[PDB]
């Protein structure tokens, strides 16, 4: 006919769960991505040099990245 | 070997049901979809 009435299983629950899931994964996704971006930008990653003479290096900072 | 007349009536009014059900089944009153409320 003009327009038949289609029969679909349902639209509400699938689309709903997806909307929710995306909402949360993004909800703490965005602050973290922004963070990695910032500390990637304003704060520098790091640079090497070498162990100074008669100097005690601390526990951390044996490692390049600042979040490390 | 024609039929059973009973089956003639049964088949016939079953056709009636298909008639009405499919009349229903075609839907375009009021465009029922109404979702809200160069270079």
């Amino acid at each position: 006919g003009k327009r038949l009435f289609i029969i679909k299983p349902s639209g509400f629950y699938d689309k709903r769960f997806l909307k929710l899931l995306r909402f949360y994964i993004l909800l703490t996704g965005i602050p973290v991505v922004i963070g990695i971006t910032l500390i990637n930008v304003f704060i520098g990653e790091a640079e090497l040099a070498e162990i100074p003479e008669g100097y005690v290096p601390e526990h951390w900072e044996y490692f390049k990245h600042p979040i490390s | 070997s024609g039929y059973t007349p009973d089956e003639k009536l049964r088949l016939q009014q079953l056709r009636e049901l298909r008639r009405r059900w499919l009349k229903d089944q075609e839907l375009s009153p009021r465009e029922p979809v109404l979702p809200p409320r160069t270079y």
